[PDB]
């Protein structure tokens, strides 16, 4: 899935 | 950065006051009386910018915002007002942004056991938007987690909590963040896989995500759902009840159709899942033969992508070694 900044 | 420094001071002062009240056990501090909500709102907004994040990290901003989130959850629980919900949402967003790609921040937040339990507890919040925010934090924390972090993520029940959450969410944005975290967590260890499969209705639900119809023209749900499924398929292969759930939600046909996806992620997930389920079950082998799995998998053995090439070849070997009786010219 990985990672992300909030969206 | 003078501004940021002032906001973090307000937050630390408020937390100290809270910790003072907790230790006494002088009225109970209320976030509204110290204007906490605007303070976190502003830091949350700054946190989207990478240069502001670096400033924030010099000030121990992750630690302070996490400490605030923790102490509010501890003080008011889920029997809390909208000011508190709002506060936890804006805090959670900041923690999401601050944990993105940051080794030290992820490790710090996972070492904060009380804060970790508080995050997990918010997956039951009346604000489904808050649930999405918490799942976004847990997603980042579960990506490339070190040994201690993996252990804490497991020991605070994050997996069962996320899986149960997924079953009740009404919105696609919440489902995306929840499944993304589950996908990451399902790679950590075997107990996490087991705990996913042990939640009643979870396997059927995950099978349903394999044909999700995203109105945003995205594959995110199918990818994360199929990723979870691929990661738990090793255990599912050992359990006949669980195989049966997959069968009767049309999992096998859908997985074959996934083999043709433009997404390598979907094809890889499908190959991994078919590798496990093609092992040692005459009836699933026979079903896969009947749907033309053999030629479908043969088409992928020369893939560049290492997991598609090994998975497709492994599944193919399982099928080729177990040609069903009826196929033998006949009989």
């Amino acid at each position: 899935a990985g990672e992300a900044l909030y969206e | 950065h003078h501004h940021m420094l002032h906001l973090l001071e307000q937050i630390r002062a408020y937390c100290e006051t809270c910790w003072e009240w907790q230790e006494a056990h002088n009225p109970m501090p209320a976030p509204v009386e110290h204007q906490i909500c605007p303070a976190v709102c502003v830091l949350m907004k700054l946190s989207f910018d990478e240069e502001h994040r670096h400033a924030m990290n010099e000030l121990g901003g992750l630690q302070a915002i996490a400490e605030l989130l923790q102490v509010d959850c501890e003080m008011y629980g889920l029997t809390n007002d909208h000011y508190s919900i709002t506060l936890r949402r804006y805090a959670g967003m900041a923690l999401t942004n601050l944990t993105f790609g940051d080794v030290a921040n992820k490790a710090t937040l996972c070492s904060m056991k009380g804060c970790m339990r508080a995050l997990v507890a918010q997956l039951k919040s009346e604000s489904e938007d808050l649930q999405q925010v918490i799942a976004s934090v847990l997603r980042n924390l579960s990506w490339r987690a070190d040994v201690n972090s993996k252990k804490t993520l497991r020991e605070v029940g994050s997996v069962k909590a996320l899986m149960e959450c997924a079953l009740e969410v009404k919105k696609e944005s919440t489902l995306k963040s929840v499944l993304s975290a589950l996908w990451n967590l399902s790679a950590h260890c075997t107990e996490n896989k087991a705990d996913i499969c042990a939640v009643d209705g979870a396997l059927a639900f995950l099978v349903g995500t394999l044909t999700y119809r995203s109105q945003t023209n995205t594959l995110a749900i199918i990818e994360s759902g199929g990723g979870i499924l691929r990661n738990v398929s090793s255990l599912i292969a050992t359990n006949e009840d669980h195989r049966q759930i997959l069968r009767e939600n049309n999992c096998l046909q859908t997985l074959l159709q996934h083999l043709k996806s433009h997404s390598l992620t979907i094809v890889s997930n499908a190959c991994g899942t078919l590798w496990n389920l093609s092992a040692r079950n005459p009836k699933d082998q026979e079903a896969l033969w009947d749907m033309g799995a053999v030629s479908m998998l043969k088409n992928l053995i020369h893939s560049k992508h290492k997991m598609i090439a090994m998975g497709s070849a492994a599944a193919l070997r399982n099928l080729m070694a177990n040609r069903p009786a009826k196929y033998k010219d006949a009989n």
